[PDB]
């Protein structure tokens, strides 16, 4: 009944000072409402200080507030509409859409911050997802239930694989995807519009499954930290009704824990649990733990933690690269080397990946194909310090399987069409499998160097070398 | 003389450049420790100078 | 970090090339940008899609060359091609 | 309460570093003063009283046996740390 | 009527005066406080409120008893200005260190004053000769500019900045100056001695330098407001003279060291490196006031203490900006055994381009400078495997990089202490033709301990003869 | 009991390092701030506070002993340091030679010192 509101006192960086009166003192955490000439400034509660004061580092710019205005507590925790109507909109951090796109009701706009799943929730599994790419196919398989992690630097464009594992597995997937563009820049955040909108996976008059959520990167920090609490509240919605294998994607992990460093920062806390950071690890525990395998079902996260050009100090970094089970590395250096994929099938790892877990054949091809590749990466020096002569002939037939395998790796996107131009592949498990394996196994060994490359499935390796064939006869 | 003297000149790849790999492997552990002190007292720097802040 | 983080890539102008004679100084290699040539004339494309690999290859033949030896003929070819562009 | 039971036992206090690093960021809020490492000297005692609890009893009480697995994170052989 | 203050406490260098009464003292205004032994004048620093305002000593604050009674003069220290400064050597308050008496300033500006105005900036490329190899082709020295010489600890900053001054002031055609922070008192001692010596300040006689010292001894606040006074007499002398001044400032991180100190007494809370929260704002502020403006010349020496002889320091770093002709000196090259020190690969004069000193000089340098950074490229593999793993090409290039090196070093006319050879001035003109000769192999087969310590390929050419003669 | 007797009682010592760190996790509990590396405002004075009083008197002497195992035989702290410095001969007890036929095995081959005047 009663609104509960307060005199916002003291602005002070990024945070806004929001005491409260007798018994209005608004829990942290909570959603406050702050109403401004801009339209609405969105604060999220901190440490609450005593002298009824909580304090609270706001979601949206602290330029224009004026001291004293009155600041109505919302009653729970920030919070963005959860269901399907969500689907096909850019939700933002305070959850006003920034794409004009008119809002989009749903049954509830659940708190943002809640409970994990209990040990009598938190299931686990071993599946494997098909993911379209022949790079992760074959040599690291993703989780029908367990998280797959990503690394890269700038250049390297992960986020264009994300936006292709969204398109392919939403292509076969019984339930909705999902996303969270952590703090992206804006421009990309644009064109991750437009891409996903024209795939048809954004059907903006349709029905649309994945869901783009930003946190824009030009606010001040708080936002762009709880951005992924939001995305994972309608991830954890989601799960919860449709209760089919949701996915997950997030898009920098590593701008995470940089807006949540920037929040404790921000706060007067101390960071220290890190070294530069206290708040870090129940930040990141609780986000990552947000990915959780119920008994009800899976909901598959896919984080993208961003390599600070070889931070192997960092003990953030550290601690989320083995936060996971499963993941991709993505070079920009020596991988996108003549790699439409940009991947490197060496580096690469997959946990689940068993014999009597990812199909005995599997095991058999990406053993030899682990091997050939590391034999090819093994011979990778030698044949560049004496010649191409050196190899046995069953190595050069490596040399010859491999340098065209690893050529072959390659895989234009369904996604990437604006800038490469080729149009897209999109062969399945049952396809790369084997098709690697057919270019291991040598029946197709006369193809030529670029017949395998930048190609479809194996079936699809010899068109390749047939129609470029007839410009020379 | 010619059998033997490329024998022994591919010896001297494998005990010239020998010698040169074990001043690579002492180079490379020197690095290595001032690197790795280097990573860790930017590091204990940097969490004294928060909390020193603080 | 925070701006290589934001911003649209860099050109990492370290200062060996600079100091190796090379004004202006982008070392290619550790250079990135994030638009890329679909923010570029075609005809700058044409030829550039053939320098970006051609300075990859003389990124990978630096320290063969620096080595002071002999090779085969792609290596050498390689540093040749490198050392002109 | 396994132990002076007379009978045997295993704890495993996994990755104490982490427990330590708890302690650390418990003592900064609650604004105990920083010392060597920025945790609290507090550190080396909390960790003191918890690993001497377990050893093998005498026939005076009846022989309890207890093993401690705890495990620490050496970052970069963090020899001169103070947890480690 | 008159203004005084009761010091409320003083902590450290860094006293309180709570000015009960209206018109408190203005900021960056002098409080002069009457200790028996002197006037131990303060800056004014920070109106903490409550009628209390923050002083930096400008001396001692040992025996100021809690409520002594402040006057307060109002404006900035007036320092005395003119022709009379030359040949004394003024201290910090603009007091006269020399024991010559008072000197008959005819006026005496503000210390703290207005930089130059943004649109009088006369852009100027003229090169000044000094004479030294890497100052004569590696980074030529702007005539009227700023050329800041940030380099390590003592490992050639005061000796190069001492021959630099016994060779410009000679024909410095005005009126120079010197104004030092944090000097080594034997240093400062011995810049006495030798300006008296070469005839630049006449004792009797005209005197065209003028100095101000600032000596490391001094309390912080007196560390940081000597150069602040130098820069006043500095500019007092460029605009109401109008003629070419040269003004050389000596370990001017000395002053960012003094701001480091005050600053946390001061109650600011600490910023990076523990330096002062306001290293690059203080230090613009004292050095873009240093400019050579059309209504003079400046001709500004301002070296640099790098700290912990690696210049990623923030303060060295916050400095390497405002300066424009960089020199830099490193430990590196000097434990090589070189005296000039420069580091040739970095040391670089943005007053040098190919329309500057002229399209052969810039060729040279430039070769030069990719034969070095070659050999250093190389000095990896180098020492890993040894001269012969690498390519004649390449050997062929190291060795004429190290004797290039060996080059580098000089005979400097007052560092002959060290060296012990009369000094020697190698010409613009005839050393960027030895380096051009050098690198072309006109005297590749001379000795290369016949290359250090001499002046042009002349003389080395000489050294190579006397080595034939002698070591044989 | 050395001065309640007149008796001369050697003192053997656990770990100097035992009660120096004890020393200076004590010292950081009372509030002073943590130092360079991992000292604190008041780190040598612990220490100091006993040695520095156990010497030899008329009554006696007060030669104590300190235990040390060398940890990894590395002199980067600087109390071992100093306390390798307080002794005087070094014994090396090396394991082998405790098998090699001395059940003592104190090796006088690192007894070395200038002290022996005429």
């Amino acid at each position: 009944s009663t609104p509960i509101t307060g005199k916002v006192t003291a602005v002070i960086g990024a945070i806004v000072d929001v005491h409260f009166e007798q018994s209005e003192l608004p829990a942290i955490l909570n959603a406050l409402e702050i109403k401004t000439p801009q339209g609405k400034l969105v604060l999220e509660v901190a440490q609450h200080l005593g002298e009824n004061t909580v304090r609270t580092i706001a979601m949206d710019g602290t330029e224009g507030l004026v001291r004293g205005e009155k600041v109505l507590d919302t009653g729970g925790p920030i919070s963005v509409p959860v269901g399907r109507e969500t689907l096909g909109r850019i939700i933002n951090v305070i959850g006003e859409p920034i794409d004009e796109r008119g809002p989009i009701k749903s049954k509830l706009r659940k708190p943002i911050h809640a409970d994990p799943p209990s040990f009598a929730e938190q299931s686990t599994s071993a599946e494997i997802l098909e993911t379209g790419i022949k790079v992760v196919d074959l040599l690291a398989p993703y989780a029908r239930g367990g998280k797959i992690g990503l690394f890269g630097g700038a250049g390297v464009g992960k986020t264009v694989f994300i936006q292709e594992l969204i398109n392919n597995i939403a292509k076969a997937h019984g339930g909705f995807s999902v996303f969270t563009g952590v703090g992206e820049r804006t421009r990309e955040g644009n064109d991750l519009y437009r891409e996903m909108k024209e795939t048809g996976v954004i059907n903006l008059e349709g029905e649309s499954k994945v869901a783009l959520v930003f946190g824009q990167m030009n606010e001040p920090p708080g936002a762009r930290a709880r951005v992924a609490l939001t995305g994972l509240t309608i991830a954890e919605y989601f799960r919860d009704e449709e209760g089919q294998d949701v996915l997950l994607f997030i898009d920098n992990i590593f701008r995470f824990t940089q807006a949540g460093s920037e929040v404790s920062a921000l706060l007067g806390r101390i960071p220290s649990a890190v070294g530069y950071q206290p708040t870090l690890a129940t930040d990141m525990g609780l986000l990552q733990e947000r990915i959780t395998t119920t008994k009800k079902g899976s909901v598959t996260s896919v984080q993208a933690v961003y390599v600070p050009a070889d931070d192997l100090t960092d003990p953030a970094p550290a601690t989320t690269f083995a936060h996971l089970d499963a993941t991709t590395v993505l070079s920009r250096g020596i991988s996108e080397l003549g790699i439409y994929p940009a991947v490197d099938p060496l580096d690469s790892k997959s946990r689940l990946l068993d014999a009597a877990v990812v199909g005995q054949e599997h095991y058999d091809v990406a053993s030899k194909v682990q091997e050939t590749l590391q034999t090819y990466k093994s011979l990778q020096d030698i044949i560049a310090i004496l010649g191409m002569d050196e190899l046995s002939e069953q190595d050069k037939l490596t040399v010859e399987r491999a340098r065209k395998i690893q050529r072959f790796l390659s895989q234009p996107f369904a996604v990437a069409e604006v800038f490469t131009g080729i149009p897209g592949k999109l062969v399945r498990l049952k396809d790369t499998v084997a098709s690697f394996k057919a270019v291991l196994e040598g029946k197709y060994d006369n193809i030529p160097e670029h017949a395998f490359y930048m190609v479809g499935g194996i079936e699809d390796v010899v068109a390749k070398a047939e129609k470029l064939a007839a410009e020379a006869n | 003389a010619m059998a033997q003297g490329y024998a022994a000149e591919i010896s001297a790849r494998r005990n010239a450049m020998d010698n040169a790999s074990k001043n690579a492997g002492d180079m490379i552990n020197r690095y290595s420790i001032l690197y790795n002190r280097t990573r860790q007292a930017v590091i204990t720097n940097e969490l004294v100078d928060i909390i020193t802040g603080a | 970090t925070n701006v290589i983080s934001i911003t649209d890539g860099q050109i990492f102008l370290e200062a060996e090339l600079f100091y190796k004679g090379i004004r202006p100084a982008i070392n290619v290699g550790l250079s990135v940008s994030r638009v890329g040539s679909a923010a570029q004339v075609k005809a700058l494309k044409q030829v550039a899609g053939s320098l970006k690999l051609f300075l990859a290859q003389y990124r990978e033949v630096a320290a063969f060359a620096q080595f002071g030896s002999d090779l085969d003929a792609s290596t050498k070819q390689t540093l040749v091609r490198g050392e002109r562009l | 309460w396994f132990r002076d039971n007379g009978k045997h036992a295993l704890i495993v206090y996994d990755d104490l570093s982490k427990q330590a690093v708890a302690y650390r960021q418990l003592s900064l809020l609650l604004r105990r003063p920083p010392g060597r490492e920025a945790y609290p000297g507090d550190v080396f005692y909390l960790h003191s009283r918890l690993l001497e609890r377990a050893a093998k009893l005498s026939e005076k009480e009846g022989s309890g046996s207890l093993t401690a697995l705890p495990v620490i994170e050496t970052q970069g052989g963090d020899v001169s740390a103070y947890i480690p």
